[PDB]
C-alpha cells in the first residue's frame, strides 16, 4: 500500500482514498460542528475518536499535514464524536474572516497543491469550511455511490 | 359511619408512615424503565399495578383494553439537514433521538425562521413572513399541537422545536425529547367502522406538516448558519438567530410510522355504601417515553398509595364512602390522554350520570415553591377548604395563603388528562401540583429519572405526601358528606364575569340591531335556579337518602349542561362553552367581537349572531335543567 | 294503596256515568266556536279549561305563556286566476275562504300541472315536467308541508290543494279549508335573540313558494280549462285533468301576513306520591281554525273528563299515583303543535329525565270501524295489555283481535303532537283513535262541528268513553306499577329488523372496503344490556324504592339515547335515529344505500360511511348507557 | 235616461253603460263558471241574483236580448251567485262546438251588430265564452279604470 490517493470530480466533490477507505471532501460556507459540543483535535492522536476505526485516522492525519496544518500552532479542527449516529465529520475553519484568515489562506493553498483545478468558493468577510466525511457514514449521503465516486479517475 | 375529624386524622396518620420515594424508585427499575405506551415494559407495569390492586383487596379490579394507532419513529432516521442553495449539496446536522408523535411523514426543504414560542402573538409580531418556510420554535408556553397549528395556519411547511437554555437550564445540550402534535386527545385515526382499505381523516386535528424535536446543540448549530439577533423581549440565549443566510436553507425529513398497539387501562374500585353507582374517579398516567419519573412515576406512585390507604381505611378503620372511588391507571397518556379519552368515549353522554368528579394525579410533584391548581369552578370550595387544612411540605404553613386565589386560577389545558373529563364529558375535574415558576426541564426526556427527581427535590417523600393528602381529602369529602361538594353557585360568578365582559360592547350590539335581553334573562334564570336549589338543600332532611339523591342528581348535571348541545362531539369534542374549544365557547364569542374594533374583514357579524343565540340557548337550557319541576317557574 | 283490579273497576264505573257529548257540544258554543290560536275565543276556552282544572282541585294549575309568529290571511284576498297567454287578460276563479299557514307571500304565474297527492313517487311518475309550473294536488296521504317540499324540490313555483270528492265525499263543493306547510313543528321564526331589525331564517323548513287551498268547485273549474285524463290508478273523479291548455296558464296570489300572538298552554297536575318529579303527560289541542269539534273539541273534552275523573279517584277513592300526571291543553296546534313544541324546547335535553311518557288525545274519535295506534315501541306492551281489556264501543269485543298488530303499526307523523315528544325530546309517546279507512273529511273546515260529528257517529258518547278508558288505563298502569311499563326489550326487534334489512347488502359493503362488524357488536351489546336490566329488575326487591328508582331511571333514558348526539337540534330537531327526520336516521341510511343498485350518481358512498359510523356510535352509546356500572362489561 | 250605451276599446275590451253602472264584456276561451256550482238563468228575473243590485239586471236583460238571446228557447247563461265575494260574472257559452254551435253563431252575430269591428276570437272545435263583469267588482280587476274605460268614447 502506498500513501493516500486523491481525486477531484467537479468543484463540489473531492475524494481521498486511504487503503480500503474513501473520504468525501467538500468546501463550503456550511458548518455543522461547534467547539462547544464536538471534539477538538489538538494532536493527531485525537483523530482516533472521529472515525469508526481509529486506525484510518491515518489518512486524515496525512491529509491534514499534506494540507499544511500545523498541529502545535494552528486552530484545532473539529470532528463529530465517533459514537454519534451521524456520524463522521471533520471540519476545518478556513473562513476569509479575521480570526481564521491566514490559516484559511494556507489550507486553500494546500488544496491547490493537492487538487489541481481546485476552485475557491470562499467569500471575503463570509464564513467558509473544509469538511470531510467517510464514505459509508450517513453524513456522506449518496455522494460516494456509483454516479459520483466511480466517475472519478484516481491518481497519486 | 365515622366523623370527618377522625377521617382527617386517620388519613393523615396513615400518610405519615407511607413511603412514597420507595415506590417512585421501584417504578424506575429496568423492568419498567423505558415504558412507551403499548410496550412490554408498559405492559409489565400495568400487570404490577393490577396485582397491587388485587393485594389491596379492592371491591373489583378490571381491565379496559383498547387498540389504538400511535406513531413511533421508523428504522429510517429522521434528519435535520442544511442545504446550500448553491449546488444543492446537503450537510447532516442531526438524527434526533426523539420525535413528535402525529407529525406528517414527509420531507420538506425551505428557509428557516425563528418564531419564539410559536404562540399566535409571536407569529403576528414577526417581521419575517413564515409562509413557505420551515419554522423553529422554543418549547414551552403552549403545546406542540398548538405551535404546529399556529404555524400551519400561516402556511409554514415544517416545524422544529428545541429547548433553549434560558427556559431549560439543562447541562447536556445533546438531550433529545418527545411530545405529540395532535390538536386534541384520544386516537386521531378512529374510523367509526373497521376496514386493508384506507379512509381520509377529516376533522382529526392532525398536522399536515412535518414536525420534529431537536437538541439544543442542533439548534445552535442551525443558529450558526442564520442571521438577525433575537428580540431581547424573548429573553433567550444570545446564541439565537432569526433567519437562514441568503445562500442556505434547511431540510427536514420525518419518517415516523403508524403502529397499532394494545393499551391497558387498569381500574380498581372501592364500592360505595349508599350510592355505589356514583363515583369519584382518581387517575394517573402510567406510560412514558423515557423513564418518566416525574411524568409518570409520581402519579402512578400516588395512585398506588392512595388505593392502598383507602382500602385499609374501609377494611380496618371503618371508613364507609357513600359513593364509589375508582382508581385508574391510564396508558398512552403521552400521546394525548389517549387511554383516558378512549374510555371516556364509551360513555359520551352517559358518564356524567355516574362520575361526578375526576381527580388527576399527573405531575403533582415537580418542585417545592408553589402549589398550583386547575379545575372546574364547581370544586373551588372543596379545593379551598382542603388548602385550609393541608400544610406545605417545606414551609409548614397551610397551603391557603391568598383569599383571592380563585380568580387567578388558570384553566385546564389540552395536555392534561383532566381536560377531556371536564370539556368533553362534562365531569368536574381537578389537577394540582407543587412546582416552580419554571417548567420541570426533564419532562419528555431520558433524564426524567428518580435520581434526577430526588436531587432537585430531596424532600420528595414529604412533598409527595402533601400531594396525597390533598387528593385524599378531596376523595373523602366527596364520598362522605351527604351533599355533593360541588359548588354550583360558582357559575354565577362565571356568567357574571362573562356578561360583564360582553357588556363592554353594548354599543356594537346596537349597530347590529341586536338586544342582549334574552341572554341577561338566561343569566338571571340560572341565578334563580341555583338559589332555589340551595333553599331546597337547606329545607331537606339530610337523613332522607331519597330527597338527597334527587338534589344531588341535579347538582351532578350542572357541569354537563354547559356542554353545547348544538355541536357534534365528533367535529368538536370539547363542547364545554366555558372550557372547551371552538366557535361555540363563550371565549370564542368574545374574540370574534373584539375583532370589530379593527375595520378589517376579520369580524364575522353573522357568526356572532349565531354565537349569541347558541350561548343564550345553552345557558337558558342549563337554567331550566336546574329549576326542577316544570310547574315551578 | 289500591289493587289494580279495583282501579280498573273504579275507572270504568266513573266512565260509565260520564257525559262526553255534553262537553263536546259545550265546546261548540259561540263563546268558543271559531277559536283560531291566539284569538279571544281560544283565550276564552283557555280560561274555561283553566277554571275547570281549579274546580277539579288538581295539585297545581298554571300557565305556560308564549309569544309566537303565526301567519294569517291579509285583508287583501288571496286569489286563483286564469290567464290567457293571448293578450294576458285574467279571469278570477276564486278568492279562497281558507289559506295555508307559512306559505310564501307571493304572486306567481305559470302552467298548472296535476300531481295527484304530491308524494315523492307521484312526481317521478309524471310524464309532464313540473319545473317552472304551478302544481295542483289532492289533499291526503301526506302533510301539506311535504307536498310543498316535494314540489319545491322539483322547482315548482306554486302549489294548489283541493279535496277531491273520491277522498272527501263532501256534498258542498264550495267548502274551503285550512292547514300549514311548515316542514317541522314549533315557531319557524325563532330568532335566538330579540330585535325592527330583520334576520333571514336559514334551516327553517319554510316554503319558498306560494301554497293555497281551494274548493273542489274551484279545482273543477280549473280542470275545465285543462287537458289530459288522469290515470285510473289515482282512483279520482272523472272531472280531473292533468295540464292547462296551450293558450292558458294559472296565476296564484297569496298575501298572508305574519302576526305575533299570545298563546296559552294550560296545565294541571296531580302530584305523585312517591316520585312526583316524574310525570306522565296527557295533552290535547285546544285551538282550531273553524269549529274544530273533531279536530279539537273531542281531545279537549277527553282532557277535561280525564282530569276530573283522576282528581276524584285521588281525593275520594284513594288512588295514589306513584308519579305525577300532568294534563296539558295546547294552543297553536293547528300550526304544527306550536304550543307543545315551544314548551318542549324549554327543556331540550332535560325533559326526558322528568316526563317518561306522553299520551296525545287529538282526534281520538273520528269513526267507529277501527282502532289505530302509533307509538314508541316502548309502549307496545302497555298498549297491548290495554287493548286486551278495553272493549269496542259498538262491537263489544276486546280491542285486541290481532296477535300481530305491532308489526303493522305506522309511525308517528309530523302533524301529530306526539311526534315532537318522541322524535325531538326522546320521550315515549302514543296517539290512538277510533276511525275508518277514510280520513275524517271535515277536518280543517267550517263543517267540523258537533252536529256533523254526532251525525256520522251517533254513538259518540260511548266511543269517546272507550277512548277515555284506553288513555285512563295507560295513565293508571304507568303511575301504579312499581316498574315502569316501558318495554325496553322492544328495541331489540327494531335493531334486528334494521340490521336484517341492512344485511341485504352484505355484498355492496364489500365493494366499499367496509366491515359491518362494529355495528353487529353494537346490536349484540344492546341485547346484553337489556338482558342484564331484566335480570336486575327480577332480582330487585320491589319494595325498595331506592333500587327501583335506579332501575327505573335507566329505563327512562332508553328512548333519549336514540336521539343522535351528532346532530344539532336546531339544524335537525328530529334526532331520533328510528323516528326522526334527516340523514342521521336509520331509514335514511337504507335509502341512500338502495340508491346503489342504480348506477346513477344519486348514491353517496361517502355519506354512507359516515352514516354507518354515526349509527354504530349512537347504538353503541345506547348499549353502554344501559349496561349500568362501568365495571360491568 | 235612455237605454244602455256601448263602446269597444280594442278587440279585448267591450263595455256597456247602463245608467250609473258600467260592465266589462269580454270574449275568450276561458270559463270560470259551471252548471254544477253556479246560477243557471232560465228567465230574466233570475238575473236579479247575479248582481250587487237586482235592479241593474235590467242592462244585462236588455243586452242579452239585444244579442239575440231567447229566454224560452236557448241554453241558460250562467252567473256567479251575488253573495260570493268574487263576484259578478255572467257567462254565455258560444263555443263553435257541436252542442252550442248554432247558439254561438247567433250571439256573435249579435256582437257584430252591437260593436262594429267586433273581432271573433273563437276557434273551431275549441271552447269559447262571452263574459260580463260589473265594473267595481273584484272580477273586473283594473279593467274599468282610467287607462281603459275613460279611453273609450261611448255612443248609442
Ligand atoms: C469559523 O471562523 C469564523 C471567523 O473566525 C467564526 O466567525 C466569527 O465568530 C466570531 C465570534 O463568534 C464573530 O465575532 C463577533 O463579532 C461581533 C460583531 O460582528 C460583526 O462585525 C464583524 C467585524 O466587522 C467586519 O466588517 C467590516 C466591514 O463590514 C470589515 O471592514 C471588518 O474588517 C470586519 O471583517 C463582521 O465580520 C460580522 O459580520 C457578520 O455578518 C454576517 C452576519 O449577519 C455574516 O455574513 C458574517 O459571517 C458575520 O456573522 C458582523 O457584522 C461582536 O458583536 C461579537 O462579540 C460578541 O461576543 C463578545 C465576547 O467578547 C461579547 O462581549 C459581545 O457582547 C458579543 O456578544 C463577536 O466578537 C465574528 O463576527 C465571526 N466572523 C464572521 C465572518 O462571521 C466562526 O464562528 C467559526 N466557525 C465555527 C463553527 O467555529
Ligand atoms: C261550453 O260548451 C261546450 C260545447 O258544448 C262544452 O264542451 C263540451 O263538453 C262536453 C261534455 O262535457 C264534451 O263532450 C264529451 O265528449 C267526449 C269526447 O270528446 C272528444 O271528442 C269530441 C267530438 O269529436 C270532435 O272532433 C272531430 C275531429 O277532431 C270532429 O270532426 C267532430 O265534429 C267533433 O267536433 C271533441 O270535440 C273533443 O275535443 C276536445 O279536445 C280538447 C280536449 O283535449 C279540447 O280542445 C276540446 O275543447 C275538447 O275538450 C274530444 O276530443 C266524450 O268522451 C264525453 O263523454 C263523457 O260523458 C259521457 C256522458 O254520457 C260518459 O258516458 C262518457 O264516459 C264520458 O265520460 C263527452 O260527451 C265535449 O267534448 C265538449 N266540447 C268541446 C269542444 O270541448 C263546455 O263544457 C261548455 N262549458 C261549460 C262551462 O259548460
Ligand atoms: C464521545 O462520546 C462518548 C459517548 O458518551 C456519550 O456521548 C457523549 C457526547 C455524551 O452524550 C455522553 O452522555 C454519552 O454517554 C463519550 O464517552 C463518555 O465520556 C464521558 C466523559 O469522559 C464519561 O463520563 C462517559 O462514561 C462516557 N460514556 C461512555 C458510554 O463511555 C466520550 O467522552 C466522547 N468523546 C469526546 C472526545 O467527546
Ligand atoms: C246564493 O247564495 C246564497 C248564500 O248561501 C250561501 O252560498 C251558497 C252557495 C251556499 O254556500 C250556502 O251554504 C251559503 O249559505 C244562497 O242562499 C241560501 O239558499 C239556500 C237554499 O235555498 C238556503 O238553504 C240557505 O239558507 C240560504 N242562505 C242564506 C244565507 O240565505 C242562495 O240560495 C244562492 N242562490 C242561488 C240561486 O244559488
Ligand atoms: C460506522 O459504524 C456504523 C455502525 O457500526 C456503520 O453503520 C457505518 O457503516 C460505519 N461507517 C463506515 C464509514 O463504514
Ligand atoms: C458534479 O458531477 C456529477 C456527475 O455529473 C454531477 O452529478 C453533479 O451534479 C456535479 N456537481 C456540480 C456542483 O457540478
Ligand atoms: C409568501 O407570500 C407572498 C405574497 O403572496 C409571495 O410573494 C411569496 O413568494 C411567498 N413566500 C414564499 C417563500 O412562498
Ligand atoms: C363567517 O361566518 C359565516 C357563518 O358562519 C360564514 O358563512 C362565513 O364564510 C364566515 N366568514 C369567514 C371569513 O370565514
Ligand atoms: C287595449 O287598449 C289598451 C289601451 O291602450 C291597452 O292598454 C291594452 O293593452 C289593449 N289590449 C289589447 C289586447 O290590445
Ligand atoms: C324545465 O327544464 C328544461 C331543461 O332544463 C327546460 O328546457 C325547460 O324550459 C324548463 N321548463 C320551464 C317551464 O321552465
Ligand atoms: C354526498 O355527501 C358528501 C358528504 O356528506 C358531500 O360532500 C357531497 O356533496 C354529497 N353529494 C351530493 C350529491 O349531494
Ligand atoms: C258589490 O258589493 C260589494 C260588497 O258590498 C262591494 O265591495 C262591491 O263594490 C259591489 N260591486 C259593485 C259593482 O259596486
Ligand atoms: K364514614
Ligand atoms: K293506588
Amino acid at each position: 500500500n502506498e500513501l493516500p490517493s486523491l481525486c477531484m470530480l467537479n468543484n463540489s466533490f473531492y475524494y481521498m482514498r486511504g487503503g480500503v477507505n474513501t473520504f468525501l471532501i467538500r468546501v463550503s460556507d456550511i458548518s455543522v460542528l461547534m467547539k462547544e459540543y464536538d471534539v477538538s483535535i489538538y494532536e493527531p492522536e485525537d483523530l482516533g475518536n472521529c472515525l469508526n476505526k481509529s486506525d484510518s485516522s491515518w489518512a486524515i492525519h496525512w491529509f491534514s499535514n499534506a494540507l499544511g496544518h500545523d498541529w502545535l500552532m494552528d486552530p484545532p479542527m473539529l470532528c463529530r464524536n465517533k459514537t454519534k449516529k451521524e456520524g463522521s465529520n471533520i471540519q476545518f475553519n478556513i473562513s476569509k474572516a479575521d480570526d481564521a484568515r491566514v490559516y484559511g489562506k494556507k489550507i486553500r493553498n494546500g488544496m491547490r497543491h493537492l487538487f489541481r483545478g481546485f476552485h475557491d468558493p470562499c467569500e471575503e468577510g463570509k464564513v467558509c469550511y473544509l469538511t470531510i466525511n467517510q464514505c459509508g457514514d450517513p453524513s456522506s449521503f449518496d455522494y460516494c455511490g456509483v454516479n459520483h465516486l466511480s466517475k472519478c479517475q484516481f491518481d497519486h | 359511619r365515622l366523623y370527618w375529624d377522625d377521617l382527617k386524622r386517620k388519613l393523615s396518620e396513615k400518610l405519615d408512615s407511607t413511603d412514597f420515594t420507595s415506590t417512585i424508585k421501584l417504578l424506575n427499575e429496568n423492568s419498567y424503565v423505558p415504558r412507551e405506551a403499548g410496550s412490554q415494559k408498559d405492559e409489565n407495569l400495568a400487570l404490577y399495578v393490577e396485582n397491587q390492586f388485587r393485594e389491596f383487596k379492592l371491591s373489583k379490579v378490571w381491565r379496559d383494553q383498547h387498540f389504538v394507532k400511535i406513531q413511533v419513529k421508523d428504522s429510517a432516521q429522521n434528519s435535520v439537514i442544511i442545504v446550500d442553495k448553491n449546488g444543492r449539496l446537503v450537510y447532516l446536522v442531526e438524527n434526533p433521538g426523539g420525535y413528535v408523535a402525529y407529525s406528517k411523514a414527509a420531507t420538506v426543504t425551505g428557509k428557516l425562521v425563528h418564531a419564539n414560542f410559536g404562540t399566535k402573538k409571536d407569529f403576528e409580531d414577526l417581521y419575517t413572513p413564515v409562509n413557505g418556510s420551515i419554522v423553529i420554535v422554543r418549547a414551552g408556553k403552549i403545546t406542540f399541537a398548538e405551535k404546529v397549528a399556529n404555524a400551519e395556519s400561516l402556511n409554514a411547511i415544517g416545524v422544529l422545536i428545541y429547548m433553549d437554555q434560558t427556559k431549560f437550564p439543562i447541562v447536556n445540550a445533546e438531550l433529545s425529547f418527545f411530545g405529540h402534535a395532535h390538536l386534541g386527545t384520544g386516537d386521531p385515526y378512529t374510523p367509526g367502522f373497521p376496514s386493508t382499505q384506507f379512509p381520509p381523516s377529516r376533522s382529526s386535528g392532525l398536522p399536515n406538516i412535518p414536525v420534529q424535536t431537536i437538541s439544543r446543540a442542533a439548534a445552535e448549530k442551525l443558529f450558526g448558519n442564520m442571521e438577525g439577533d433575537c428580540p431581547s423581549d424573548w429573553k433567550t440565549d444570545s446564541t439565537c438567530r432569526m433567519v437562514t443566510s441568503e445562500s442556505k436553507n434547511v431540510k427536514l425529513t420525518v419518517s415516523n410510522v403508524l403502529k397499532e398497539i394494545k393499551i391497558l387501562n387498569i381500574f380498581g374500585v372501592i364500592k360505595g355504601f349508599v350510592e355505589p353507582d356514583h363515583y369519584v374517579v382518581v387517575g394517573a398516567q402510567r406510560d412514558a417515553w423515557g423513564p418518566g419519573a416525574a411524568k409518570s412515576g409520581v402519579g402512578t406512585a400516588l395512585l398506588l398509595k392512595l388505593a392502598q390507604m383507602f382500602s385499609d381505611m374501609v377494611l380496618k378503620d371503618g371508613f364507609q364512602p357513600s359513593r364509589s372511588i375508582i382508581f385508574a391507571s391510564w396508558s398512552a397518556g403521552d400521546f394525548g390522554s389517549v387511554g383516558a379519552t378512549e374510555w371516556l368515549e364509551g360513555y359520551l353522554s352517559s358518564l356524567h350520570l355516574k362520575a361526578f368528579t375526576y381527580i388527576n394525579l399527573d405531575k403533582a410533584v415537580l418542585g417545592t415553591s408553589n402549589f398550583k391548581v386547575s379545575a372546574s369552578p364547581l370544586l373551588y370550595t372543596l379545593i379551598e377548604k382542603t388548602m385550609q387544612n393541608v400544610k406545605h411540605p417545606v414551609t409548614g404553613q397551610f397551603l391557603y395563603q391568598d383569599s383571592n386565589w380563585a380568580s387567578k386560577v388558570e384553566k385546564l389545558t389540552l395536555d392534561n388528562a383532566a381536560f377531556p373529563f371536564l370539556a368533553y364529558s362534562g365531569i368536574p375535574a381537578v389537577s394540582f401540583c407543587f412546582c416552580e415558576d419554571t417548567d420541570y426541564p426533564y419532562l419528555g426526556t431520558t433524564m426524567d429519572t428518580y435520581k434526577e427527581l430526588i436531587e432537585r427535590i430531596p424532600e420528595l417523600n414529604k412533598v409527595a405526601r402533601a400531594a396525597a393528602e390533598v387528593a385524599g381529602q378531596f376523595v373523602i369529602k366527596l364520598t362522605h358528606d351527604v351533599e355533593l361538594n360541588l359548588d354550583y353557585e360558582r357559575y354565577n360568578s362565571q356568567l357574571l364575569s362573562f356578561v360583564r365582559d360582553l357588556n363592554q360592547y353594548r354599543a356594537d350590539i346596537k349597530e347590529m340591531g341586536l338586544s342582549l335581553q334574552w341572554l341577561y334573562s338566561a343569566r338571571g334564570d340560572f341565578f334563580r335556579a341555583t338559589s332555589r336549589l340551595t333553599t331546597d338543600f337547606g329545607n331537606a332532611e339530610k337523613t332522607d337518602r331519597f330527597v338527597m339523591k334527587k338534589l344531588n342528581d341535579r347538582v351532578m348535571r350542572v357541569e354537563y349542561h354547559f356542554l353545547s348541545p348544538y355541536v357534534s362531539p365528533k367535529e368538536s369534542p370539547f363542547r364545554h362553552v366555558f372550557w372547551g374549544s371552538g366557535s361555540h365557547t363563550l371565549p370564542a364569542l368574545l374574540e370574534n367581537l373584539k375583532l370589530r374594533k379593527q375595520n378589517n374583514g376579520a369580524f364575522n357579524e353573522t357568526l356572532f349572531r349565531n354565537q349569541l343565540a347558541l350561548a343564550t340557548w345553552t345557558i337558558q337550557g342549563a337554567a331550566n335543567a336546574l329549576s326542577g319541576d316544570v310547574w315551578d317557574i
